[PDB]
RNA sequence: GGCCGUAGUGCUUGCUCUGAGUUUUAGAGCUAGAAAUAGCAAGUUAAAAUAAGGCUAGUCCGUUAUCAACUUGAAAAAGUGGCACCGAGUCGGUGCUGGAGGAAGCAGGGCAACCAAACCACAGCGUGCUCAGUCU
DNA sequence: TAGTACTCTGCCATCAGAGCAAGCACTACGGCCGATTGCTC
DNA sequence: TGATGGCAGAGTACTA
DNA sequence: GAGCAATCAGACTGAGCACGCTGTGGTTTGGTTGCCCTGCTTCCTCCA
């Protein structure tokens, strides 16, 4: 019922849309800038043939004309993890080379979802299809970006310049971010009551209660219809408790992980080559969130990945994939963390390898919030065991103010080497440990192994 | 961009070139391909060779221009003469000399009678009936005193004009003098009047038979000394004889003259110098000398006539008239002989044109030798023909008047012959009178090789300056042409600049300038130490004035005894003094000014200053003439100087040598501060005492910066004239610019980045003059070993054959005689061992019996044998048959043996490069890449030029099994060149020490490190050197042995690298030089435009200079209807030009219509085209194609064959043995190879039939011998034009692609200078 | 040793000349045979050309050097062609944009300890050499 | 059936010589060297 | 001083 | 007698000098070891 209530906002309907709120946008060009041109790349068979269909759709559109150009670059088929989509997506090395560098406000992943409060239980994804696409380009830059195309059922051979702003650009990802900001700026100013969260394309809005999700979607829907972009409706999840986002499961207020993404990890075999460990170590690294001692847990791995070593698969190494393996089964549930009250932090260091979790009051208990581990460098490496646990700390306080957003932690360890770092038996420690501010130590206390 | 190297390699005929990264790995990069064909990217390694036939000198061509001015000479001289006959000859017979310029023409082209003299038949056959031979006409007219007709006059004198003699005897030859030994005796005689104190006889004596000996002058003498008592060598009597037969001696001895007196009677120069000796001796020798000359005359003129000559004035004609009248009875005599005693013979011998005999000497082109070697057998084979065989053998049967050893006659025989003839017949004809001395300045006017061609400012070969524009004439020549100045435009124009200031040219050598200024140069330069002084002191201006004026104008060799003594003790008042930096005695001297002095005597005329400019144009004027007569008349405004005595001996006085240094450089440029000269300042510089280098190099002073300026600025040249103006080969030349050319491409390709290291190498590169240098060598030692066997100069081509014949069959270190019959079982010993250098040069080899007789079997020749083979060494070199370094090394010993220090310098040299030419190269190559500069005005070295010779990499291929067989493929430059960049970079990596002595820019401790400079690529030396190798100070890693040899092995085994062969457009003869005769044929060429070839004959095959594809249509058949035809056309080399100049109609009149001026393309030779399956061709010419594939064998299979074929000839030996019978299967595996690389591309079939039957044959013969004819059978595969070879007995001859028309649908490509950049050009669409 | 000379070899460039060779024509071929054919006689010499030829008209010049294709040019000359990787039968194929996150290696710079070597100054000693005194 | 037209295969290629001048590149010594000795005419 | 391209002649075969 | 052709001061003492070795000392350069940064580079996800 959702599509017959906002038909100017849905790609479906609406279709090819227009960023009709923002001006067309001047590409600046850098002090030294000289026209340069270079002859489009061959194009495999199967892949010439995937851009071809967009490429009359983009001329449908009028994102792509006929124009003569001193400014070629190659087109690029980059073909969808999903079958070969074969993106046309410009190689843009020169252009991008030309072209000025601008200050870039994207966010990182690993702050957006630590503004969800627990409050708001009620979700809404939105992903705005064509993103880039949306953004106008005035004409005078429009011959910076430009591609040969030749194809004899079209009839047309030369030069198509785009006339909106096309993927690759180094510096696209930013102006949407920001051009969309304002938008949505003002929305939140209408509806304070309700988080928002504007990633690059993917919008999610949190409510508190189900009413609240349906009347905000509602005008959601309504201002970006107004402003022009569209959102596909294949994959929206519409106030329903368990959304997908940012590769995250979101249920019961609780950053959970995907059984996927589990099966993956575990799926492969035993790696036999550095580049298959690798592979591994990639899918299990994304998941050091979740997995207590992560550093200690996968330390043989390391050097059998080392560049200059042997793959000699050890023993321990052995030892060390069964324990990512039977750690990621049981992966506990990491809750989103709330601003508005104070952190915990645990921290616990054996062997030359820190380990310790971010957790959160949740009732009478306490709930994680974020494990942390980190290898300690050789020169702490070497300190004695009153010592090591002061670069500990260090070590995985910077790590939670990644998270935290620099609110203040309680910072708790079984030993009392926090009036250690008062009287050493060096500086920039201490500068970092004793701002009260930022950090503070609570009662000296121990902490569970698995903690 | 990432660091890369360029290697090169240059042949006469090829250059190789490579580019490698910083591990040693060859790139690789698709190239885009221009033209219209589909393909628009190929995939190409970067490694290739160039190809390119070798460059010529400009010998021939000199050659030729000598010969056409000859010609056109000639031509004048008979003009001339016929111009001179003209006025008479109207009325005695108009048409004469028309008659005369056609008899070259057939009898219906012929405009006046076809009888050229008279006209007639009966008068023609008179004439020819009286005077069968042009020499009996002349020895008439020179007899007779009757009224003789002026056209057989103007026919005799003709003849002598036209035919002269040489021009090498001088002066005067009195035919009258034909006796040997009478006057001989007469001159005896005329010696014992003159000098009775002491009686000579020489009664008894063979006078004529030594005299008349064909041995060298100087035996000759000997033989005469020695036959005559009373006398030895250097006597009167012995010094009389020499200048008689030739030789020059010096009379002073003689005559105690205290003086040269050295007079060869040839030069005319010397008879003004027997004039003088005339002058000191009074009168009585005087007339002894006149009767020396007499005999001199004598001599010569008897050798050279061998006839009487009281009976007739015409000796030479009497004589070619008594070889006329022997060939007469000597032919009468065989005939009759013939036909009586062998009947069955008669035909072939006296008329068969095709075999040799009396038809084919006369009718045919047999010449004399031919004949006689013919004619002998038959002549054995016979009887009653004993005087026929003597004739025989003294070269004096059956001769013709007209024969090649006819250039021994001088020009003055034919001289008198013609004097002669205009005495007798000049009292009938009035203008015969009037014109003796013209006619006779016509025969004997040639032009002075000073002069040269006497062009009016369109020559570019012409140096002369002429008083007046009138036209030159022999007969005022003298009158128009400035000899003078033409003399001194001769020898300026070839003599050089000087560098330091290129625009001036360079001073005589024994210029008293130059004297002065060399020692001021090394008087500077002395510091002297005596009692009192703190330190050594230079030496004083004042102090350097004295000494000049004081030792070096009164002594001619100054010694530093003499400058302590005379001056220091003297004058300095110092006993104790040490001079220091100075050798015992100095080397420069005022060597011109002593040889002046004695001859003005005038200190004050030499001392003084303003006369210096008179004394540089006097020593200019004796170095640059070489006549007296020039000398004499440019001495002429200087004859108010000296007396005339003075002038005649300036003129005896002659200076040859040019010295370095311009007169504007030594003495005009000027410092700006204090106006001083290079000379001012050595004369007197404050007390430092500079010498000139430090003058010209200081920075304080102007002479620097003047230099520079003047230099730079006038310093501007091409690529290609630098090239050319380098001394050298024409081919090393062409090979450098080539070798520039794919520099410059290759960094084009690179992305325009220079490469950090560029290394270079170039490889280091007859019976006729053997035969004459034996005959030499024997005729001058008096041995008769040629004699006792004659060896043919094909015979003498082999090496141990001319070793036995130079060593006059006597061993080189005992005293023995060596036999030729027992040749092929001694040894040939080089005299320096072949470990310190390598040199196979017979000026190294020696052949002896044993090679176990030189003494110390490495260091040079024993002492004692040395020694005494030093005697017989002497001799050998009096006679010439070795040279002066043979004979030097050869007796080295006795001075000195080889030291530890020459040791170490042979094997030194072994593997540094010090060539010019190379030097030259690099610095080319450093200038063109490095251009930038630093702060303080430096070059920067961005890119470093390294020079290597081949013995680094032939070292490395045999020490790490990379072998190399030339005979496989074109590969082996490229390969040669990937490998020089390879060896240079780990050198200069591994020893950053070298880069002095190798890029652009004790003893026994020496040894070894030369020895192995190439130890870090060996694994185990037993020493085990690590795996990995350091730089030995950094870490860098020079060369990983686990790796690197791997690569190198890859890189070795592509199967792409790039060939291409220079295409050229072929410039040169028109055609072949031979006349054919008359024939119905179109092949033919015209030799003048109106002489039709099928009635005069003509030329044939000539060479196309570039072959150009026309399309258009030609009418074919009696309906002359029009057939579109494609074809090729050969564009000659004579009607080149005219084919440029309008092709329209050039190819209109060959027979096209309607030619297509786009469709035109020019094709050069050597031009490609790919057909079939990968197939490809090249252009020889319009009709003929070359084979254009490069057989890739495996490199297991090269090595093979080389193991097996034991190219250039204990355990380790043991092995390879081994290797080959394990391997013996892979001669099949080879000969599979070159049969499919045939069937696809070569495609000769009954070639490839014939190779594989003799190989299936020939199946059991030993592995060595199989794989050495192998390697034979690649020729069949090759690259080029193809060429017969031979497989054990069997041969296989040429297969020639005579057809051109497939190419026609071919594709056509543009290779650059490397190949990787290509234009292909489809043809079938045209 | 340097420097200095010279002695020789080789090669390159330029000039002046010589002897031949080749081509056409002249040197009456005769006898017997219709004829082809057969048998004899004769032979040595000469003229002209010797790169076709050119204009600049000289007793001159004409075979050396240089030269892939295309565009611009009168010419002299200047411009024209993506990179990386895995391969290898004369070269084949694959890839190529950003942003963000996690992990790992690498090189360079600064600073503070400890250490080696080198140079220079003084002094001593083994060996060898020059000079001075003495004898000879 | 005769007239072009193409393929194959053996033959063929202008050669000797003499002077003069200039330059380079490379290899061999020697040199300073007086006084003595040798031997040979 | 050897090559390597031209040339003549013999052989074979296709076409008017 | 005159010419051509090589040949290329002994010992002792002393001072003075040359090559090499050693002791002392000054200075300079260089190196390893250790702690810090700056920087550059390579390897694996998750998205337009």
């Amino acid at each position: 019922t959702w599509l017959s209530d906002f038909p100017q906002a849905w790609a479906e309907t609406g279709g090819m849309g227009l960023a009709v709120r923002q001006a067309p946008l001047i590409i600046p060009l850098k002090a030294t800038s000289t026209p340069v041109s270079i002859k489009q790349y061959p194009m495999s068979q199967e892949a010439r043939l995937g851009i071809k269909p967009h490429i009359q759709r983009l001329l449908d559109q009028g994102i792509l004309v006929p124009c003569q150009s001193p400014w070629n670059t190659p087109l690029l088929p980059v073909k969808k993890p999903g079958t070969n989509d074969y993106r046309p997506v410009q190689d843009l090395r020169e252009v991008n080379k030309r072209v000025e560098d601008i200050h870039p406000t994207v966010p990182n992943p690993y702050n957006l979802l630590s503004g969800l409060p627990p409050s708001h239980q009620w979700y809404t994804v939105l992903d705005l299809k064509d993103a880039f696409f949306c953004l106008r380009l005035h004409p005078t830059s429009q011959p910076l970006f430009a591609f040969e195309w030749r194809d004899p059922e079209m009839g047309i051979s030369g030069q198509l310049t785009w006339t909106r702003l096309p993927q690759g650009f180094k510096n696209s990802p930013t102006l949407f971010n920001e051009a969309l900001h304002r938008d949505l700026a003002d929305f939140r100013i209408q509806h304070p009551d309700l988080i928002l969260l504007q990633y690059v394309d993917d919008l999610l809005l949190a409510a508190t209660s189900e009413l609240d999700c349906q009347q905000g979607t509602r005008a959601l829907l309504q201002t970006l219809g107004n402003l022009g972009y569209r959102a596909s409706a294949k994959k929206a999840q519409i106030c329903q408790k368990q959304v997908k986002y940012l590769g995250y499961l979101l249920k019961e207020g609780q950053r959970w992980l995907t059984e996927a993404r589990k099966e993956t990890v575990m799926g492969q075999p035993t790696p036999k080559t550095p580049r298959q460990l690798r592979e591994f170590l990639g899918k299990a690294g994304f998941c050091r969130l979740f997995i207590p001692g992560f550093a200690e847990m996968a330390a043989p791995l390391y050097p059998l990945t080392k560049p200059g070593t042997l793959f000699n698969w050890g023993p321990d190494q052995q030892k060390a994939y069964q324990e990512i393996k039977q750690a990621l089964l049981t992966a506990p549930a990491l809750g989103l963390p709330d601003l508005t009250k104070p952190f915990e932090l645990f921290v616990d260091e054996k062997q030359g390898y820190a380990k310790g979790v971010l957790t959160q009051k949740l009732g009478p208990w306490r709930r994680p919030v974020a494990y942390l581990s980190k290898k300690l460098d050789p020169v702490a490496a070497g300190w004695p065991p009153c010592l090591r646990m002061v670069a500990a700390i260090a070590v995985l306080t910077k790590d939670a103010g990644k998270l935290t957003m620099g609110q203040p932690l309680v910072i708790l360890a079984p030993h009392a080497v926090e009036a250690l770092v008062k009287q050493p038996p060096m500086t920039h420690y201490q500068a970092l440990l004793l701002d009260t501010d930022r950090v503070q130590f609570g009662p000296v206390v121990a902490l569970n192994p698995a903690t | 961009d990432k660091k890369y190297s360029i290697g090169l390699a240059i042949g006469t005929n090829s250059v190789g070139w490579a580019v490698i990264t910083d591990e040693y790995k060859v790139p690789s990069k698709k190239f885009k391909v221009l033209g219209n064909t589909d393909r628009h990217s190929i995939k190409k390694n970067l490694i290739g060779a160039l190809l390119f036939d070798s460059g010529e000198t400009a010998e021939a061509t000199r050659l030729k221009r000598t010969a056409r001015r000859r010609y056109t000479r000639r031509k004048n001289r008979i003009c001339y003469l016929q111009e001179i006959f003209s006025n008479e000859m109207a009325k005695v017979d108009d048409s004469f000399f028309h008659r005369l310029e056609e008899s070259f023409l057939v009898e219906e082209d012929k405009k006046h009678e076809r009888h050229p003299i008279f006209g007639n038949i009966v008068d023609e056959v008179a004439y020819h009936e009286k005077y069968p031979t042009i020499y009996h006409l002349r020895k008439k007219l020179v007899d007779s005193t009757d009224k003789a007709d002026l056209r057989l006059i103007y026919l005799a004198l003709a003849h002598m004009i036209k035919f002269r003699g040489h021009f090498l005897i001088e002066g005067d030859l009195n035919p009258d003098n034909s006796d040997v030994d009478k006057l001989f005796i007469q001159l005896v005689q005329t010696y014992n009047q003159l000098f009775e104190e002491n009686p000579i006889n020489a009664s008894g004596v063979d006078a004529k038979a030594i005299l008349s000996a064909r041995l060298s002058k100087s035996r000759r003498l000997e033989n005469l000394i020695a036959q005559l008592p009373g006398e030895k060598k250097n006597g009167l009597f012995g010094n009389l004889i020499a200048l008689s037969l030739g030789l020059t001696p010096n009379f002073k001895s003689n005559f105690d003259l205290a003086e040269d007196a050295k007079l060869q009677l040839s030069k005319d120069t010397y008879d003004d110098d027997l004039d003088n000796l005339l002058a000191q001796i009074g009168d009585q020798y005087a007339d002894l000398f006149l009767a020396a000359k007499n005999l001199s005359d004598a001599i010569l003129l008897s050798d050279i006539l061998r006839v009487n000559t009281e009976i007739t004035k015409a000796p030479l004609s009497a004589s070619m008239i008594k070889r006329y009248d022997e060939h007469h009875q000597d032919l009468t005599l065989l005939k009759a002989l013939v036909r009586q005693q062998l009947p069955e013979k008669y035909k072939e011998i006296f008329f068969d044109q095709s075999k040799n005999g009396y038809a084919g000497y006369i009718d045919g082109g047999a010449s004399q030798e031919e004949f006689y070697k013919f004619i002998k057998p038959i002549l054995e084979k016979m009887d009653g023909t004993e005087e026929l065989l003597v004739k025989l053998n003294r070269e004096d049967l059956l001769r013709k008047q007209r024969t090649f050893d006819n250039g021994s006659i001088p020009h003055q025989i034919h001289l008198g012959e013609l004097h002669a003839i205009l005495r007798r017949q000049e009292d009938f004809y009035p203008f015969l009178k009037d014109n003796r001395e013209k006619i006779e300045k016509i025969l004997t006017f040639r032009i002075p090789y000073y002069v040269g061609p006497l062009a009016r400012g369109n020559s570019r070969f012409a140096w002369m300056t002429r008083k007046s524009e009138e036209t030159i004439t022999p007969w005022n020549f003298e009158e128009v042409v400035d000899k003078g100045a033409s003399a001194q435009s001769f020898i300026e124009r070839m003599t050089n600049f000087d560098k330091n200031l290129p625009n001036e040219k360079v001073l005589p050598k024994h210029s008293l300038l130059y004297e002065y200024f060399t020692v001021y140069n090394e008087l500077t330069k002395v510091k002297y130490v005596t009692e009192g002084m703190r330190k050594p002191a230079f030496l004083s201006g004042e102090q350097k004035k004295a000494i000049v004026d004081l030792l070096f104008k009164t002594n001619r060799k100054v010694t530093v005894k003499q400058l302590k003594e005379d001056y220091f003790k003297k004058i300095e008042c110092f006993d104790s003094v040490e001079i220091s930096g100075v050798e015992d005695r100095f080397n420069a001297s005022l060597g011109t000014y002593h040889d002046l002095l004695k001859i003005i005597k005038d200190k004050d005329f030499l001392d003084n200053e303003e006369n210096e400019d008179i004394l540089e144009d006097i020593v200019l004027t004796l170095t640059l003439f070489e006549d007296r007569e020039m000398i004499e008349e440019r001495l002429k405004t200087y004859a108010h100087l000296f007396d005339d005595k003075v002038m005649k001996q300036l003129k005896r006085r002659r200076y040859t040598g040019w010295g370095r240094l311009s007169r504007k450089l030594i003495n005009g440029i000027r410092d700006k501060q204090s106006g001083k000269t290079i000379l001012d300042f050595l004369k007197s510089d404050g007390f430092a005492n500079r010498n000139f280098m430090q003058l010209i190099h200081d920075d304080s002073l102007t002479f620097k910066e003047d230099i520079q300026k003047a230099q730079v600025s006038g310093q501007g040249d091409s690529l290609h004239e630098h090239i050319a103006n380098l001394a050298g080969s024409p081919a090393i030349k062409k090979g450098i610019l080539q070798t520039v050319k794919v520099v410059d491409e290759l960094v084009k390709v690179m992305g325009r980045h220079k490469p950090e290291n560029i290394v270079i190498e170039m490889a280091r590169e007859n019976s006729r003059e053997r035969m004459k240098r034996i005959e030499e060598g024997i005729k001058e030692l008096g041995s008769q070993i040629l004699k006792e066997h004659p060896v043919e100069n094909t015979q003498l081509q082999n090496e141990k054959l001319y070793l036995y014949y130079l060593q006059n069959g006597r061993d080189m270190y005992v005293d023995q005689e060596l036999d030729i019959n027992r040749l092929s079982d001694y040894d040939v010993d080089a005299i320096v061992p072949q470990s310190f250098l390598k040199d196979d040069s017979i000026d190294n080899k020696v052949l002896t019996r044993s090679d176990k007789n030189r003494g110390k079997s490495d260091n040079v020749p024993s002492e004692e044998v040395v020694k005494k083979m030093k005697n017989y060494w002497r001799q050998l070199l009096n006679a010439k048959l070795i040279t002066q370094r043979k004979f030097d090394n050869l007796t080295k010993a006795e001075r000195g043996g080889l030291s530890e220090l020459d040791k170490a310098g042979f094997i030194k040299r072994q593997l540094v490069e010090t060539r010019q030419i190379t030097k030259h190269v690099a610095q080319i190559l450093d200038s063109r890449m490095n251009t930038k500069y630093d702060e303080n005005d430096k070059l920067i070295r961005e890119v470093k030029v390294i020079t290597l010779k081949s013995k680094l990499v032939s070292d490395f291929r045999k020490d790490f099994q990379f072998y190399k067989v030339r005979e496989i493929n074109n590969y082996h430059h490229a390969h040669d060149a990937y490998l020089n960049a390879v060896v240079g970079t780990a050198l200069i990596k591994k020893y950053p020490k070298l880069e002095s002595e190798f890029v652009y820019g004790k003893a026994t401790a020496k040894y070894f490190f030369y020895s192995n400079i190439m130890n870090f690529f060996k694994t185990e030396i037993i020493r085990k050197r690590p795996l990995i190798e350091t730089n030995g100070e950094t870490g860098e890693i020079v060369w990983d042995k686990g790796r690197d040899f791997a690569t190198v092995r890859k890189v070795l085994s592509m199967p792409q690298v790039n060939i291409v062969k220079k295409t050229e457009v072929q410039t040169g003869g028109f055609s072949k030089e031979s006349i054919l005769p008359k024939r119905n044929s179109d092949k033919l060429i015209a030799r003048k435009k109106d002489w039709d070839p099928k009635k005069y004959g003509g030329f044939d095959s000539p060479t196309v200079a570039y072959s150009v594809l026309v399309v258009a249509k030609v009418e074919k058949g009696k309906s002359k209807k029009l057939k579109s035809v494609k074809e090729l056309l050969g564009i000659t080399i004579m009607e080149r030009s005219s084919f440029e100049k309008n092709p329209i109609d050039f190819l209109e009149a060959k027979g096209y219509k309607e030619v297509k001026k786009d469709l035109i393309i020019k094709l050069p030779k050597y031009s490609l085209f790919e057909l079939e399956n990968g197939r490809k061709r090249m252009l020889a010419s319009a009709g003929e194609l070359q084979k254009g594939n490069e057989l890739a064998l495996p490199s297991k299979y090269v090595n093979f064959l080389y193991l097996a074929s034991h190219y250039e000839k204990p355990e380790d030996n043991e092995q390879k043995q081994l290797f080959v019978e394990q391997h013996k299967h892979y001669l099949d595996e080879i000969i599979e190879q070159i049969s499919e690389f045939s069937k696809r591309v070569i495609l000769a079939d009954a070639n490839l039939d014939k190779v594989l039957s003799a190989y299936n044959k020939h199946r059991d013969k030993p592995i060595r011998e199989q794989a050495e004819n192998i390697i034979h059978l690649f020729t069949l595969t090759n690259l080029g034009a193809p060429a017969a070879f031979k497989y054990f007995d069997t041969t296989i001859d040429r297969k020639r692609y005579t057809s051109t028309k497939e190419v026609l649908d071919a594709t056509l490509i543009h290779q650059s200078i490397t190949g990787l950049y290509e234009t292909r050009i489809d043809l079938s669409q045209l």
